[PDB]
Protein backbone atom coordinates (compact mmCIF):
# COMPACT_ATOMS: atom_id res chain seq x y z
CA UNK A 1 0.00 0.00 0.00
CA UNK A 2 2.75 2.61 0.65
CA UNK A 3 4.49 1.40 -2.51
CA UNK A 4 1.22 1.31 -4.50
CA UNK A 5 0.25 4.99 -4.74
CA UNK A 6 3.90 5.74 -5.59
CA UNK A 7 3.60 4.50 -9.19
CA UNK A 8 0.18 6.20 -9.27
CA UNK A 9 2.02 9.50 -8.80
CA UNK A 10 4.57 8.48 -11.44
CA UNK A 11 1.87 8.40 -14.14
CA UNK A 12 1.17 12.07 -13.31
CA UNK A 13 3.50 15.05 -13.51
CA UNK A 14 2.37 16.88 -10.37
CA UNK A 15 5.13 17.88 -7.95
CA UNK A 16 2.84 18.46 -4.97
CA UNK A 17 1.38 14.97 -5.39
CA UNK A 18 4.77 13.33 -5.98
CA UNK A 19 6.44 15.03 -3.01
CA UNK A 20 3.54 14.11 -0.72
CA UNK A 21 4.03 10.45 -1.62
CA UNK A 22 7.72 10.67 -0.68
CA UNK A 23 6.92 12.23 2.70
CA UNK A 24 4.22 9.82 3.91
CA UNK A 25 5.34 6.62 2.14
CA UNK A 26 9.08 7.21 2.56
CA UNK A 27 9.03 5.14 5.75
CA UNK A 28 8.28 1.93 3.85
CA UNK A 29 11.08 2.73 1.36
CA UNK A 30 13.66 2.73 4.17
CA UNK A 31 13.49 -1.05 4.52
CA UNK A 32 13.85 -1.55 0.76
CA UNK A 33 16.85 0.75 0.37
CA UNK A 34 15.41 2.15 -2.87
CA UNK A 35 16.15 5.82 -2.08
CA UNK A 36 18.80 5.91 -4.83
CA UNK A 37 16.15 6.37 -7.54
CA UNK A 38 13.94 8.96 -5.82
CA UNK A 39 16.37 11.71 -6.82
CA UNK A 40 16.67 10.52 -10.44
CA UNK A 41 13.03 9.43 -10.74
CA UNK A 42 11.94 13.08 -10.76
CA UNK A 43 13.82 13.36 -14.05
CA UNK A 44 12.16 10.12 -15.15
CA UNK A 45 8.59 11.32 -14.58
CA UNK A 46 9.17 14.59 -16.45
CA UNK A 47 10.18 12.43 -19.42
CA UNK A 48 6.96 10.42 -19.10
CA UNK A 49 4.91 13.61 -18.85
CA UNK A 50 6.48 15.12 -21.96
CA UNK A 51 6.23 11.81 -23.82
CA UNK A 52 2.51 11.68 -23.01
CA UNK A 53 2.07 15.15 -24.51
CA UNK A 54 4.49 14.73 -27.43
CA UNK A 55 2.82 11.48 -28.49
CA UNK A 56 -0.64 13.07 -28.14
CA UNK A 57 0.21 16.19 -30.19
CA UNK A 58 2.02 17.03 -33.41
CA UNK A 59 3.27 20.44 -32.30
CA UNK A 60 3.81 21.31 -28.64
CA UNK A 61 4.71 24.86 -27.61
CA UNK A 62 7.21 25.42 -24.81
CA UNK A 63 5.00 28.09 -23.20
CA UNK A 64 1.89 25.89 -23.22
CA UNK A 65 3.78 22.85 -21.93
CA UNK A 66 5.59 25.12 -19.44
CA UNK A 67 2.84 25.38 -16.83
CA UNK A 68 1.03 22.22 -17.98
CA UNK A 69 4.09 20.26 -16.83
CA UNK A 70 4.74 23.20 -14.43
CA UNK A 71 8.37 23.75 -15.39
CA UNK A 72 7.46 27.37 -14.46
CA UNK A 73 10.15 29.01 -16.63
CA UNK A 74 11.17 29.17 -20.31
CA UNK A 75 14.89 28.84 -19.57
CA UNK A 76 14.92 25.43 -17.87
CA UNK A 77 12.52 24.15 -20.54
CA UNK A 78 15.22 24.92 -23.11
CA UNK A 79 17.58 22.87 -20.93
CA UNK A 80 15.20 19.89 -20.64
CA UNK A 81 14.30 19.73 -24.35
CA UNK A 82 18.02 20.04 -25.17
CA UNK A 83 18.81 17.03 -22.99
CA UNK A 84 15.70 15.30 -24.37
CA UNK A 85 17.23 15.54 -27.84
CA UNK A 86 20.57 14.37 -26.42
CA UNK A 87 18.83 11.28 -25.02
CA UNK A 88 16.92 10.72 -28.27
CA UNK A 89 13.59 11.08 -26.47
CA UNK A 90 11.98 13.78 -28.63
CA UNK A 91 12.28 14.64 -32.34
CA UNK A 92 10.76 18.11 -31.92
CA UNK A 93 12.30 21.06 -33.72
CA UNK A 94 12.30 24.37 -31.83
CA UNK A 95 11.91 27.86 -33.32
CA UNK A 96 13.53 30.31 -30.90
CA UNK A 97 12.20 33.87 -30.89
CA UNK A 98 10.28 34.28 -27.63
CA UNK A 99 10.56 31.32 -28.05
CA UNK A 100 8.25 28.47 -29.05
CA UNK A 101 8.55 24.83 -30.07
CA UNK A 102 7.23 23.65 -33.45
CA UNK A 103 7.48 19.91 -34.12
CA UNK A 104 6.24 17.61 -36.86
CA UNK A 105 5.05 14.03 -37.27
CA UNK A 106 7.85 11.45 -37.46
CA UNK A 107 7.26 8.72 -40.05
CA UNK A 108 8.96 6.40 -42.61
CA UNK A 109 9.36 3.63 -40.01
CA UNK A 110 6.72 2.04 -42.25
CA UNK A 111 6.62 -1.74 -42.79
CA UNK A 112 9.47 -3.08 -44.93
CA UNK A 113 12.00 -1.75 -42.37
CA UNK A 114 11.34 -2.50 -38.69
CA UNK A 115 9.18 -5.70 -38.62
CA UNK A 116 11.35 -7.76 -40.99
CA UNK A 117 14.55 -6.60 -39.28
CA UNK A 118 13.13 -7.46 -35.86
CA UNK A 119 12.06 -10.87 -37.21
CA UNK A 120 15.76 -11.72 -37.56
CA UNK A 121 15.93 -11.85 -33.76
CA UNK A 122 12.51 -13.53 -33.50
CA UNK A 123 13.33 -16.51 -35.73
CA UNK A 124 16.87 -16.84 -34.36
CA UNK A 125 15.15 -17.01 -30.97
CA UNK A 126 12.71 -19.65 -32.22
CA UNK A 127 15.15 -21.84 -34.17
CA UNK A 128 17.32 -22.17 -31.06
CA UNK A 129 14.36 -23.58 -29.15
CA UNK A 130 14.11 -26.24 -31.87
CA UNK A 131 17.55 -27.34 -30.67
CA UNK A 132 16.45 -26.94 -27.04
CA UNK A 133 13.61 -29.38 -27.69
CA UNK A 134 15.93 -31.86 -29.45
CA UNK A 135 18.50 -31.67 -26.65
CA UNK A 136 15.74 -32.24 -24.09
CA UNK A 137 14.46 -35.11 -26.25
CA UNK A 138 17.85 -36.85 -26.36
CA UNK A 139 17.99 -37.51 -22.61
CA UNK A 140 14.99 -39.91 -22.53
CA UNK B 1 11.40 -21.36 -3.66
CA UNK B 2 11.45 -21.93 -0.69
CA UNK B 3 15.24 -22.09 -0.54
CA UNK B 4 17.76 -19.26 0.04
CA UNK B 5 17.08 -15.61 0.73
CA UNK B 6 13.42 -14.79 0.12
CA UNK B 7 11.91 -16.61 3.17
CA UNK B 8 14.14 -14.46 5.40
CA UNK B 9 12.72 -11.14 4.16
CA UNK B 10 -14.10 -10.16 -13.47
CA UNK B 11 -13.02 -8.21 -11.44
CA UNK B 12 -13.19 -4.61 -10.18
CA UNK B 13 -9.51 -5.15 -9.31
CA UNK B 14 -8.81 -5.59 -13.02
CA UNK B 15 -10.77 -2.44 -13.87
CA UNK B 16 -9.06 -0.66 -10.97
CA UNK B 17 -5.96 -0.46 -13.19
CA UNK B 18 -7.92 1.84 -15.51
CA UNK B 19 -10.17 3.20 -12.74
CA UNK B 20 -7.23 4.76 -10.88
CA UNK B 21 -6.46 6.73 -14.05
CA UNK B 22 -9.86 8.34 -13.42
CA UNK B 23 -8.91 9.15 -9.81
CA UNK B 24 -5.91 11.33 -10.67
CA UNK B 25 -7.30 12.65 -13.96
CA UNK B 26 -10.61 14.35 -14.84
CA UNK B 27 -12.50 12.74 -11.92
CA UNK B 28 -15.33 10.80 -13.57
CA UNK B 29 -16.82 13.32 -14.43
CA UNK B 30 -20.37 14.69 -14.61
CA UNK B 31 -20.65 17.96 -12.65
CA UNK B 32 -17.66 19.70 -14.26
CA UNK B 33 -18.59 18.55 -17.76
CA UNK B 34 -22.15 19.51 -16.82
CA UNK B 35 -20.97 22.96 -15.75
CA UNK B 36 -19.18 23.45 -19.09
CA UNK B 37 -22.61 23.70 -20.76
CA UNK B 38 -23.39 27.29 -19.75
CA UNK B 39 -19.74 28.41 -19.66
CA UNK B 40 -19.48 29.16 -23.39
CA UNK C 1 20.64 20.95 -10.54
CA UNK C 2 22.87 19.55 -13.30
CA UNK C 3 19.72 17.86 -14.63
CA UNK C 4 17.69 21.10 -14.54
CA UNK C 5 20.12 22.13 -15.92
CA UNK C 6 22.30 24.49 -13.91
CA UNK C 7 24.10 26.80 -14.88
CA UNK C 8 21.98 29.14 -12.75
CA UNK C 9 21.03 27.18 -9.63
CA UNK C 10 24.53 25.71 -9.19
CA UNK C 11 26.16 29.15 -9.13
CA UNK C 12 23.59 30.35 -6.58
CA UNK C 13 24.45 27.33 -4.42
CA UNK C 14 28.11 28.08 -5.22
CA UNK C 15 27.69 31.26 -3.18
CA UNK C 16 27.52 29.42 0.16
CA UNK C 17 29.34 26.11 0.69
CA UNK C 18 31.11 24.90 3.89
CA UNK C 19 32.75 23.81 1.55
CA UNK C 20 35.39 22.68 2.41
CA UNK C 21 38.26 22.54 -0.15
CA UNK C 22 35.72 22.25 -3.02
CA UNK C 23 37.08 25.53 -4.44
CA UNK C 24 39.52 23.64 -6.68
CA UNK C 25 36.84 21.26 -7.98
CA UNK C 26 34.14 23.87 -8.63
CA UNK C 27 36.58 25.48 -11.08
CA UNK C 28 36.76 22.19 -12.98
CA UNK C 29 32.99 21.91 -12.49
CA UNK C 30 32.89 25.15 -14.49
CA UNK C 31 34.78 23.84 -17.53
CA UNK C 32 32.69 20.66 -17.70
CA UNK C 33 29.55 22.81 -17.54
CA UNK C 34 30.99 25.60 -19.73
CA UNK C 35 31.59 23.34 -22.73
CA UNK C 36 28.02 22.03 -22.42
CA UNK C 37 26.51 25.39 -23.45
CA UNK C 38 27.65 24.55 -26.98
CA UNK C 39 26.84 20.85 -26.71
CA UNK C 40 23.50 20.89 -24.90
CA UNK C 41 21.59 23.84 -26.35
CA UNK C 42 21.94 22.52 -29.92
CA UNK C 43 21.19 20.42 -31.79
CA UNK C 44 18.63 21.57 -32.43
CA UNK C 45 17.34 25.14 -32.13
CA UNK C 46 16.82 27.73 -34.87
CA UNK C 47 18.31 31.05 -33.71
CA UNK C 48 19.09 32.32 -30.20
CA UNK C 49 19.72 36.01 -29.61
CA UNK C 50 23.10 37.48 -28.59
CA UNK C 51 22.40 38.50 -24.98
CA UNK C 52 20.29 35.37 -24.37
CA UNK C 53 23.39 33.19 -24.64
CA UNK C 54 25.30 35.75 -22.56
CA UNK C 55 22.80 35.37 -19.70
CA UNK C 56 24.03 31.82 -19.09
CA UNK C 57 27.70 32.59 -19.77
CA UNK C 58 27.62 35.64 -17.40
CA UNK C 59 30.73 37.89 -17.64
CA UNK C 60 30.21 40.77 -20.09
CA UNK C 61 31.82 40.03 -23.50
CA UNK C 62 34.30 37.23 -22.76
CA UNK C 63 36.68 35.55 -25.17
CA UNK C 64 34.96 32.23 -24.36
CA UNK C 65 31.97 33.05 -26.56
CA UNK C 66 34.52 34.39 -29.06
CA UNK C 67 36.22 30.99 -28.92
CA UNK C 68 32.74 29.50 -29.41
CA UNK C 69 32.30 31.45 -32.65
CA UNK C 70 35.50 29.72 -33.77
CA UNK C 71 34.93 26.25 -32.30
CA UNK C 72 31.19 25.93 -33.03
CA UNK C 73 30.99 27.13 -36.64
CA UNK C 74 27.83 26.98 -36.72
CA UNK C 75 27.52 30.76 -37.38
CA UNK C 76 28.47 34.19 -36.04
CA UNK C 77 25.57 36.51 -36.80
CA UNK C 78 25.03 40.16 -35.90
CA UNK C 79 23.19 40.52 -32.57
CA UNK C 80 22.07 36.89 -32.95
CA UNK C 81 23.32 33.35 -33.56
CA UNK C 82 22.16 31.00 -36.32
CA UNK C 83 22.09 27.22 -36.73
CA UNK C 84 22.43 27.28 -40.54
CA UNK C 85 22.51 25.18 -42.49
CA UNK C 86 20.25 23.59 -41.70
CA UNK C 87 19.30 22.21 -38.25
CA UNK C 88 21.68 20.48 -39.27
CA UNK C 89 23.15 18.61 -42.30
CA UNK C 90 19.61 17.46 -43.36
CA UNK C 91 19.88 13.68 -42.84
CA UNK C 92 18.17 11.62 -45.54
CA UNK C 93 19.52 9.47 -43.91
CA UNK C 94 20.88 7.17 -46.63
CA UNK C 95 19.70 5.12 -49.61
CA UNK C 96 22.63 2.68 -49.15
CA UNK C 97 21.04 0.49 -46.38
CA UNK C 98 19.01 -1.24 -49.09
CA UNK C 99 22.33 -3.03 -49.68
CA UNK C 100 22.70 -4.37 -46.12
CA UNK C 101 19.01 -5.34 -46.19
CA UNK C 102 19.96 -7.89 -48.84
CA UNK C 103 22.83 -8.89 -46.55
CA UNK C 104 20.32 -9.54 -43.77
CA UNK C 105 18.41 -11.95 -46.01
CA UNK C 106 21.63 -13.89 -46.68
CA UNK C 107 22.08 -15.28 -43.17
CA UNK C 108 18.30 -15.27 -42.63
CA UNK C 109 17.74 -17.67 -45.53
CA UNK C 110 20.75 -19.62 -44.23
CA UNK C 111 19.08 -20.03 -40.83
CA UNK C 112 16.05 -21.42 -42.66
CA UNK C 113 18.39 -23.95 -44.27
CA UNK C 114 20.01 -24.91 -40.95
CA UNK C 115 16.89 -26.62 -39.58
CA UNK C 116 16.45 -27.55 -42.42
CA UNK D 1 23.95 -20.14 -63.97
CA UNK D 2 26.76 -17.75 -63.09
CA UNK D 3 29.43 -20.22 -64.22
CA UNK D 4 27.86 -21.31 -67.52
CA UNK D 5 26.29 -17.88 -67.97
CA UNK D 6 29.44 -15.79 -67.53
CA UNK D 7 31.95 -18.20 -69.09
CA UNK D 8 30.35 -17.93 -72.53
CA UNK D 9 30.29 -14.22 -71.68
CA UNK D 10 34.09 -14.21 -71.47
CA UNK D 11 34.66 -16.65 -74.34
CA UNK D 12 32.61 -14.52 -76.74
CA UNK D 13 33.78 -11.11 -75.52
CA UNK D 14 37.35 -12.26 -76.15
CA UNK D 15 36.43 -13.46 -79.65
CA UNK D 16 34.50 -10.23 -80.25
CA UNK D 17 37.64 -8.30 -79.32
CA UNK D 18 39.52 -10.66 -81.64
CA UNK D 19 37.27 -9.42 -84.47
CA UNK D 20 39.04 -6.04 -84.71
CA UNK D 21 42.35 -7.91 -84.45
CA UNK D 22 41.71 -10.76 -86.93
CA UNK D 23 38.94 -13.00 -88.22
CA UNK D 24 36.89 -10.26 -89.87
CA UNK D 25 34.51 -11.27 -91.33
CA UNK D 26 32.36 -12.40 -89.37
CA UNK D 27 31.19 -8.77 -89.13
CA UNK D 28 28.86 -10.56 -88.02
CA UNK D 29 26.47 -8.97 -89.07
CA UNK D 30 24.32 -7.69 -87.36
CA UNK D 31 23.02 -10.30 -84.93
CA UNK D 32 25.86 -9.91 -82.40
CA UNK D 33 25.26 -6.43 -80.98
CA UNK D 34 21.51 -6.47 -81.69
CA UNK D 35 20.47 -8.98 -79.04
CA UNK D 36 23.34 -7.79 -76.84
CA UNK D 37 21.47 -4.49 -76.76
CA UNK D 38 18.34 -6.45 -75.84
CA UNK D 39 20.43 -7.72 -72.93
CA UNK D 40 20.98 -4.00 -72.22
CA UNK D 41 17.47 -3.30 -70.87
CA UNK D 42 19.41 -3.34 -67.61
CA UNK D 43 23.20 -3.35 -67.93
CA UNK D 44 23.56 -3.72 -64.88
CA UNK D 45 26.54 -1.40 -64.23
CA UNK D 46 27.69 1.02 -61.54
CA UNK D 47 25.80 1.09 -59.53
CA UNK D 48 22.96 -1.23 -60.53
CA UNK D 49 20.80 1.78 -61.53
CA UNK D 50 18.29 0.41 -59.02
CA UNK D 51 17.16 3.76 -57.53
CA UNK D 52 13.67 2.87 -58.78
CA UNK D 53 14.20 -0.84 -58.04
CA UNK D 54 15.83 -0.25 -54.62
CA UNK D 55 12.73 0.04 -52.45
CA UNK D 56 11.19 -2.57 -54.77
CA UNK D 57 14.15 -4.91 -54.17
CA UNK D 58 13.38 -5.37 -50.47
CA UNK D 59 9.64 -5.02 -51.19
CA UNK D 60 9.78 -8.32 -53.09
CA UNK D 61 11.52 -9.80 -50.04
CA UNK D 62 8.76 -8.18 -47.91
CA UNK D 63 6.31 -11.09 -47.58
CA UNK D 64 8.88 -13.84 -48.23
CA UNK D 65 10.62 -12.89 -44.97
CA UNK E 1 25.92 5.13 -76.04
CA UNK E 2 25.61 5.73 -72.30
CA UNK E 3 25.17 2.78 -69.92
CA UNK E 4 22.26 4.76 -68.41
CA UNK E 5 19.74 4.42 -66.49
CA UNK E 6 19.47 7.47 -66.56
CA UNK E 7 16.49 6.12 -68.50
CA UNK E 8 13.99 8.98 -68.23
CA UNK E 9 15.28 12.02 -70.13
CA UNK E 10 14.66 15.73 -69.62
CA UNK E 11 13.08 17.76 -72.43
CA UNK E 12 15.89 20.33 -72.32
CA UNK E 13 18.35 17.59 -73.32
CA UNK E 14 16.18 16.72 -76.32
CA UNK E 15 15.86 20.48 -76.87
CA UNK E 16 19.69 20.57 -76.91
CA UNK E 17 20.72 17.63 -79.11
CA UNK E 18 17.67 17.60 -81.39
CA UNK E 19 17.39 21.41 -80.89
CA UNK E 20 13.58 21.27 -81.02
CA UNK E 21 11.15 23.59 -79.26
CA UNK E 22 9.25 22.47 -76.16
CA UNK E 23 5.86 22.37 -77.92
CA UNK E 24 7.15 20.06 -80.69
CA UNK E 25 8.83 17.44 -78.47
CA UNK E 26 5.51 15.55 -78.30
CA UNK E 27 5.25 14.88 -82.04
CA UNK E 28 8.98 14.06 -82.07
CA UNK E 29 9.27 11.34 -79.43
CA UNK E 30 5.76 9.92 -79.90
CA UNK E 31 6.38 9.37 -83.62
CA UNK E 32 9.38 7.23 -82.64
CA UNK E 33 6.91 5.14 -80.64
CA UNK E 34 5.14 4.16 -83.88
CA UNK E 35 8.41 3.70 -85.79
CA UNK E 36 9.51 1.21 -83.14
CA UNK E 37 12.94 2.49 -82.11
CA UNK E 38 11.71 3.33 -78.59
CA UNK E 39 8.52 2.33 -76.75
CA UNK E 40 9.11 4.63 -73.78
CA UNK E 41 6.13 6.64 -72.57
CA UNK E 42 6.57 10.36 -71.89
CA UNK E 43 6.19 11.96 -68.46
CA UNK E 44 4.41 15.25 -69.13
CA UNK E 45 4.29 16.67 -65.58
CA UNK E 46 7.96 17.67 -65.53
CA UNK E 47 7.85 17.27 -69.35
CA UNK E 48 10.56 14.58 -69.14
CA UNK E 49 10.61 11.92 -71.85
CA UNK E 50 11.06 8.42 -70.42
CA UNK E 51 12.71 5.68 -72.48
CA UNK E 52 12.14 1.93 -72.69
CA UNK E 53 13.99 -0.83 -74.56
CA UNK E 54 16.48 0.53 -77.16
CA UNK E 55 17.33 0.46 -80.88
CA UNK E 56 20.85 -0.81 -81.68
CA UNK E 57 22.45 0.33 -84.93
CA UNK E 58 25.70 -0.94 -86.50
CA UNK E 59 28.87 -0.81 -84.38
CA UNK E 60 32.21 0.98 -84.11
CA UNK E 61 35.73 0.15 -82.96
CA UNK E 62 35.13 2.27 -79.86
CA UNK E 63 31.88 0.37 -79.30
CA UNK E 64 33.69 -2.96 -78.84
CA UNK E 65 36.15 -1.32 -76.44
CA UNK E 66 33.20 0.40 -74.79
CA UNK E 67 31.53 -3.01 -74.68
CA UNK E 68 34.38 -4.85 -72.93
CA UNK E 69 34.32 -2.08 -70.32
CA UNK E 70 30.62 -2.26 -69.46
CA UNK E 71 29.86 -5.85 -70.61
CA UNK E 72 32.56 -7.89 -68.86
CA UNK E 73 31.96 -5.59 -65.87
CA UNK E 74 28.71 -7.51 -65.45
CA UNK E 75 30.74 -10.72 -65.70
CA UNK E 76 33.37 -9.79 -63.11
CA UNK E 77 30.92 -8.26 -60.62
CA UNK E 78 28.35 -11.07 -60.60
CA UNK E 79 30.81 -14.00 -60.58
CA UNK E 80 32.76 -12.35 -57.74
CA UNK E 81 29.71 -12.26 -55.47
CA UNK E 82 28.45 -15.54 -56.95
CA UNK E 83 31.47 -17.21 -55.34
CA UNK E 84 30.21 -15.73 -52.06
CA UNK E 85 26.96 -17.62 -52.67
CA UNK E 86 28.96 -20.77 -53.44
CA UNK E 87 31.38 -20.29 -50.52
CA UNK E 88 29.06 -19.81 -47.55
CA UNK E 89 26.12 -21.90 -48.76
CA UNK E 90 28.08 -25.02 -49.77
CA UNK E 91 28.15 -26.13 -46.13
CA UNK E 92 24.36 -26.23 -45.76
CA UNK E 93 24.12 -28.32 -48.94
CA UNK E 94 27.00 -30.85 -48.82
Amino acid sequence: MPYFLLTQAVRTGNLAKFNQVLDQFGEKFQADGTYTLIIRLRHNVIKTGVRMISLSYSRISLADIAQKLQLDSPEDAEFIVAKAIRDGVIEASINHEKGYVQSKEMIDIYSTREPQLAFHQRISFCLDIHNMSVKAMRFP
Amino acid sequence: MSEKKQPVDEDNWDDDNVEDDFSNQLRAELEKHGYKMETS
Amino acid sequence: YLMEGSYNKVFLAKGNIPAESYTFFIDILLDTIRDEIAGCIEKAYEKILFTEATRILFFNTPKKMTDYAKKRGWVLGPNNYYSFASQQQKPEDTTIPSTELAKQVIEYARQLEMIV
Amino acid sequence: HGLKGLNSKLLDIRSYLEKVATGKLPINHQIIYQLQDVFNLLPDVSLQEFVKAFYLKTNDQMVVV
Amino acid sequence: TRPANHRQLTFEEIAKSAKITVNEVELLVMKALSVGLVKGSIDEVDKRVHMTWVQPRVLDLQQIKGMKDRLEFWCTDVKSMEMLVEHQAHDILT
